[PDB]
């Protein structure tokens, strides 16, 4: 489980300079 | 979405690759 | 609040709580 | 751009929040 | 919610050089 | 205090701007 | 234990660790 | 002070120690 | 309780340069 | 292990090196 | 994915998510 | 080693992986 702060670091880790969204509601 | 596929459930890295640019 | 001088996963960080579950957008140049 | 600003530099919780959803 | 190591990471980011106190028996 | 407003409850970054120095 | 370097959020980081339920004060210079 | 000399140079955790309640 | 990225955050602070491993399976 | 030690339980920093190499 | 930079406990975090539940050994040269 | 690459050059997950239990 990713979750939170976690969740969008580990979207930052994978993604890097590709850029990222992070939406939650979706 | 993705709190759905991998927080709530778990997903891979290649699964968060989804959410990238 | 303060300034911010933030590189790497540290932006992301900050980006997650100023924006909260309104989420955002993470945009750098390449 | 802001990723680049707010590490050469420095930036504010306010122009993060533009990048905001 | 912000809890544990989450807490004190928000709030280095919005006191920054003024300083804080992280007091959870308060 | 900190804990029962911000991790038990919830808070604004304005309401966590409380705890500064 | 090790030494440490320790900048930003990485030291309040570990401050958090190291004082637990005790909590800390953060006092950097100005 | 402490917060100076744990990234200039090095700290001890026993150094940190000393800034708990 | 120091769980997940927290827990191998609190590995890494006191072990530093001597290097530690991380094995929940154990 | 040092999940039961640490996570389901607590464990103090000096515990906590017993996972040093 | 993408080449990665990583320092410090940035490092061990980025292990952490690579290795999950398969632990991982942090060996750096001394 | 992978500690010194990734600080000092770049590396991948990939060669994450190999640490990996
Ligand atoms: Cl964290
Ligand atoms: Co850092
Ligand atoms: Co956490
Ligand atoms: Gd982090
Ligand atoms: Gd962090
Ligand atoms: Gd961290």
């Amino acid at each position: 489980h990713l979750c939170g702060s976690h969740l969008v670091e580990a979207l930052y880790l994978v993604c890097g300079e590709r850029g990222f969204f992070y939406t939650p509601k979706t | 979405g993705i709190v759905e596929q991998c927080c709530t459930s778990i997903c891979s890295l290649y699964q968060l690759e989804n959410y990238c640019n």
